[PDB]
């Protein structure tokens, strides 16, 4: 069987799950989004999504 | 009715990775008082987005739409105040 990569100008976001684990609370970190990162305090945080 | 005076936004669904330039398009009915769809077009502009404690859009000024235009596109609010 044979998985060919096409990687032409298109964007890339058919991509692998790298390491989702359990969410660091209230652990000075930084982080990795999918490609953002910054020291974060990552809990739970009081604000309306959309 | 009309294109009332008023105020929308959008919402992205699908990302379409085309690659292509496109020419033209075509929209599909079926048929057979002042009900239409109207078109323009899309120019290479810029404007001012202002937002909202739930965020969300409420106000919007072109930049090269008029003198006042580009004042706000500068000034950086839409109160705006007089002077040069
Ligand atoms: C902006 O964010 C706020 C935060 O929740 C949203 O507020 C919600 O607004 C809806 C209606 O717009 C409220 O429903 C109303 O509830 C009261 C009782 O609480 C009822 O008497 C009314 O008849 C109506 O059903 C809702 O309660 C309210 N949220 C909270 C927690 O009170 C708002 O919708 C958001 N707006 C946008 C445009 O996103």
């Amino acid at each position: 069987v044979v998985l060919s990569f096409e990687l032409l100008h298109a964007p890339a976001t058919v991509c692998g799950p790298k390491k989702s684990t359990n969410l660091v609370k209230n652990k000075c970190v930084n982080f990795n989004f999918n490609g953002l990162t910054g020291t974060g305090v990552l809990t739970e945080s009081n604000k309306k999504f959309l | 009715r009309d294109l009332p005076q008023g105020f929308s936004a959008l919402e992205p669904l699908v990302d379409l990775p085309i690659g292509i330039n496109i020419t033209r398009f075509q929209t599909l009915l079926a048929l057979h008082g002042a009900a239409a769809y109207y078109v323009g077009y899309l120019q290479p502009r810029t404007f001012l987005l202002k937002y909202n404690e739930n965020g969300t859009i409420t106000d919007a000024v072109d930049c090269a739409l008029d003198p006042l235009s580009e004042t706000k596109c500068t000034l950086k609010s839409f109160t705006v105040e007089k002077g040069i």
